């Protein structure tokens, strides 16, 4: 079929990745030892994306990591086993939240072990449509180690997508102050060598953790299950029997105008009727930025509503949403917001909706990133862990422009007018 | 003789081509394997079905058609369909990759791999033939595969068969039941590409067809099985000169002399009657003069436009059944007069009729009532160039801003061949506007 | 008459001729330019992957000297 290789590189990155594995593993029908037992063919149909079979299934996923910690806890865990033995790609040493540490001195270790799988599991493939990264981007491994692996990747396979559900940050989830330049770093990387980053904010998964599921002390879990399900979400048209950007390109093809702009806001709802599922998913308290769209214009749009329910009911609420606020859709992009519409509903929800939307106020996030950057950076602090690597300040100097440029190209766009 | 090979090119291509053979099939009573119990000539014959139907001596008649999509699924489902057995393997070509909603990915990238081996399949078919006529090209314009591949293969069709008649039926796009934002540009691309390469071409607008559908057979949200039935009707009116015949059959050909005034202004607009539900025919019979007044109804057309907001240059009428000249006669004056039928200054304005009389068929529990008689027009207004208009200014929208015009420099083409597509259009609704002026 | 009617016969061949051969042309120039327009871009990336690589062996130069 059209296969994609799925990749997981750090703590965070192997945690969301394992959660999504466990997620659209039961969606398909996949007990944790690799044997369906569901009902419905629609679950076996487009199985050949996500998973090898060999009467059993195995998740075409590669695990990585700097520490041994994470992918242990991954093999112990639910579906531990689901995972090809022999992907488990890791080193001891750890990366220490140094994106330096990841990108170019010990994840340069590790890489060539890692793209030895990937060649392995791409050349089992009938076509490869491309790859896909879980990641976050304030650490060390996934942030650094990851980008290595994306420019990796494109090298040896230039004509493919590089895809990445990408963690950006947010002090009120973690402490690591460098952070701020990790994040600079890879977005840095991610202008550049992917096709499209889903922009996982922590920030918002926070607060809708806290000010909306009203859990007054967030877990990694309760944010992980936010993006288990938004991830599920955003691949269901790819892993479900359908039309509507069902692959990897045309995904790429109908959001990315431009080929900097890359960078799309999850929403997920519930988190009813297609008049609630369309409204709360368009409101920003379902964002999984931290952006209020409201802020900015949406560029492109694809919606999918997953469940029973009318397609008359879908169309009119989706007409009503542009309709009404056609102030926040961009009118040099005509028709930009496509909807699809899946049978097969999300574990304990009969009906959900999931967004993706190509918006300009994602310039927000990236600004708040640069603020954050500049405060250390004005004062070259911490610094010192990584000019020690062999880095230079130019390095993070190239780095920061290159957002602030991504930002000021965010805003032109915005202001822009047709006649 | 007279033989008519039909391809059908990406998913909406090869899914009305689903129809349309289904359809053909009940029309002449051929089976799902081929056998026609009403012929006695076995392994040949020079029946009027034969301009679309080969045989085998084992009895089997076959499509003389071509299926070709850049990715196996769709064309899958036809090869393990009801009608798997209609057609042999090598008819059905599918590749591994589609286009991405990309003409450049089908005219050159992907296109280039298998375009070859489709021309192959082809000459396979067209050397099975004693006098061919040309080709059925059934494509959309939105597609990758659909204009990419199509563009293509027209431009080697016409190096490799010379000035044989080549016909298009064309998915226009329309946003109920899109699938990619860039539509527009790879309409135009392909639209400029083949404007050279194709004889007669007709637009089917989905929108039209969507309203259709939910107006008269009331449908919530029509899908594209819905959709791709009425079509069928619509392909198998016009195809109909050529696949039977009577004393009052006129060939398509003939039409086309009619239809086509100019090499550029060869895009005729369709319209359908009667598009009704079996609960209404239900004890209500259309009369002649009922389907062809509702030929005139903008809202039975198959493209989106106002003819009277242009003028005629030719308007031919296809009926189908119990349909006898007097009363078509009749009508069409009745008509002229409560109606207005301009026409250009140098063109006759009668109109071209046409009767066959093999009443309509309608797909088992399809949502078409079989009716008594049927009609569809074809005529020649200035006015189906609003919809080049509609196309022309959605891509300059977003040409303007150059977007997603990436996607396709990234796979070979320039920013030239753009420019130059928009220009042909702007010639092509300059063209329009000429030949509706009146003269000295 | 007859040279007249041989040359309008004389004149249709050449003319499809001619058709068949400006669109062999005229596709082979556009399938020979696409080529080289995508292969241009393939190299250019993968150069500047290439570029990106050498700098990374420049980091790790400069790091095992300090
Ligand atoms: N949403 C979410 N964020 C996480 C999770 N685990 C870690 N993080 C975030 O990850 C960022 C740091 O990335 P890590 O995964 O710890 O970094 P790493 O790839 O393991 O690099 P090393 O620490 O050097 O091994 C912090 O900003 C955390 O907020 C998780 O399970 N869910
Ligand atoms: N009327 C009708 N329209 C269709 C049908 N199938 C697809 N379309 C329309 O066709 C356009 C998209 O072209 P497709 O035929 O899907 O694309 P394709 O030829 O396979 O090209 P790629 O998938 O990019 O390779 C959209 O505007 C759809 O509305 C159909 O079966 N009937
Ligand atoms: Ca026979
Ligand atoms: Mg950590
Ligand atoms: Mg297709």
């Amino acid at each position: 079929m059209r296969e994609i290789v799925h990749i997981q590189a750090g703590q965070c990155g192997n945690q969301i990745g394992a959660k999504f594995w466990e997620v659209i593993s039961d969606e398909h029908g996949i007990d944790p030892t690799g044997s369906y037992h569901g009902d419905s063919d629609l679950q076996l149909e487009r199985i050949n994306v996500y998973y090898n079979e060999a009467n059993k299934y195995v998740p075409r996923a590669i695990l990585v990591d700097l520490e041994p910690g994470t992918m242990d806890s991954v093999r112990s865990g639910p579906f531990g086993q689901i995972f090809r033995p022999d992907n488990f790609v890791f080193g001891q040493s750890g990366a220490g939240n140094n994106w330096a540490k990841g990108h170019y001195t010990e994840g340069a270790e590790l890489v060539d072990s890692v793209l030895d799988v990937v060649r392995k599991e791409s050349e089992s493939c009938d076509c490869l449509q491309g790859f896909q990264l879980t990641h976050s981007l304030g650490g060390g491994t996934g942030s650094g180690m990851g980008t290595l692996l994306i420019s990796k990747i494109r090298e040896e396979y230039p004509d493919r997508i590089m895809n990445t559900f990408s963690v950006m940050p947010s002090p009120k989830v973690s402490d690591t102050v460098v952070e701020p330049y990790n994040a600079t770093l890879s977005v840095h990387q991610l202008v550049e060598n992917t096709d499209e980053t889903y922009c996982i904010d922590n920030e918002a998964l926070y607060d809708i953790c806290f000010r909306t599921l009203k859990l007054t002390t967030p877990t990694y879990g309760d944010l992980n299950h936010l993006v288990s399900a938004t991830m599920s979400g955003v691949t269901t048209c790819l892993r479900f029997p359908g039309q509507l950007n069902a692959d990897l390109r045309k995904l790429a093809v109908n959001m990315v105008p431009f080929p900097r702009l890359h960078f799309f806001m999850p929403g997920f709802a519930p988190l009813l009727t297609v008049p609630e599922l369309t409204q709360q998913m368009f409101d920003s308290k379902n964002m999984m930025a931290a952006c209020d769209p409201r802020h900015g214009r949406y560029l492109t749009v694809a919606a999918i509503f997953r469940g029973r329910m009318s397609m008359k009911e879908v169309d009119e609420q989706m007409l009503n949403v542009q309709n009404k606020n056609s102030s926040y859709f961009v009118e040099w992009i005509p028709n930009n917001v496509k909807t699809a519409v899946c049978d097969i509903p999300p574990r304990g929800l009969k009906m959900s909706a999931t967004f993706i939307g190509n918006s300009t106020a994602i310039q927000e996030l990236f600004k708040r990133i640069s603020e954050q950057f500049t405060a250390m950076f004005r004062r070259k602090a911490f610094l010192h862990w990584y000019t020690g690597e062999g880095m230079d300040e130019m390095e993070f100097t190239e780095a920061e422009s290159n957002m602030n440029d991504l930002v000021s190209e965010y805003q032109q766009y915005q202001d822009a007018t047709a006649d | 003789m007279r033989e008519c090979i039909s391809i059908h090119v990406g998913q909406a291509g090869v899914q009305i081509g689903n129809a349309c053979w289904e359809l053909y099939c009940l029309e002449h009573g051929i089976q799902p394997d081929g056998q026609m119990p009403s012929d006695k000539t076995i392994g040949g014959g020079d029946d009027s079905f034969n301009t679309f139907f080969s045989e085998t001596g084992a009895g089997k008649h076959v499509p003389r058609a071509v299926f070709v999509d850049l990715e196996p699924t769709v064309i899958d489902e036809v090869r393990t369909g009801t009608y798997r057995q209609l057609f042999h393997p090598e008819q059905l070509i599918t590749g591994k990759e589609d286009a991405a909603n990309n003409y450049a990915r089908g005219h050159y990238t992907i296109g280039k791999e298998i375009i070859d081996l489709v021309l192959d399949r082809i000459r396979k078919l067209a050397d099975q033939c004693t006098g061919l006529q040309g080709f059925l090209v059934f494509h959309s314009f939105g597609g990758g595969t659909g204009s990419g591949f199509t563009s293509l293969l027209m431009e080697r069709l016409s190096v490799d068969y010379g000035k044989k008649s080549k016909l298009e039926f064309s998915i226009y796009p329309a946003p109920q039941v899109s699938t990619a934002v860039v539509e527009p540009y790879n309409s135009i691309l392909t639209t400029h590409t083949t404007l050279e390469h194709s004889d007669c071409a007709f637009m089917v607008d989905n929108e039209a067809i969507y309203d259709i559908c939910r107006r008269n057979l009331d449908i919530e949200r029509p899908t594209y099985t819905n959709l791709n039935r009425l079509i069928s009707q619509i392909v198998s009116s016009i195809t109909a000169s050529l696949r039977f015949d009577g004393a009052l059959n006129v060939d398509l050909t003939e039409f086309q002399t009619n239809l086509v005034p100019y090499p550029r202004i060869h895009f005729p607009l369709a319209t359908y009657a009667p598009v009704i539900s079996a609960e209404k025919a239900y004890h209500e019979q259309l009369s002649v003069a009922e389907i062809t007044n509702a030929c005139f109804e903008p809202a039975n057309q198959m493209v989106k436009c106002d003819p009277r907001h242009g003028k005629y240059m030719a308007c031919c009428l296809l009926y189908r059944g119990d349909v006898v000249p007097k009363d078509v006669n009749a009508a069409i004056a009745t008509i002229k007069t409560k109606r207005s039928i301009q026409f250009v200054d140098w063109c006759p304005t009668g109109f071209k009729v046409g009767i066959n009389y093999q009443p309509p068929t309608v797909v088992p529990g399809g949502d078409l009532a079989k009716v008594q008689r049927a009609v569809c027009m074809l005529s020649n207004t200035t006015a189906i160039a609003e919809a080049w208009a509609r196309l022309d200014h959605k891509f300059d929208l977003m040409y303007a801003k150059r977007a997603f015009v990436h996607w396709y420099v990234g796979e070979g083409m320039e920013e030239g061949e753009f420019s130059e597509a928009r220009e042909d259009m702007a010639a092509l609704e300059k063209d329009y506007e000429e030949v509706g002026v009146d003269s000295v | 008459k007859r040279e007249h009617e041989r040359e309008v016969i004389q004149k249709a061949i050449e003319e499809n001729n001619n058709f068949i051969k400006m669109a062999k042309e005229k596709l082979a120039q556009k399938m020979e330019s696409n080529k080289e327009n995508r292969e241009a871009h393939l190299a250019a990336m993968l150069e500047r992957l290439q570029e990106k690589d050498k700098h990374a062996e420049e980091v790790r130069k400069n790091k095992e000297l300090k």
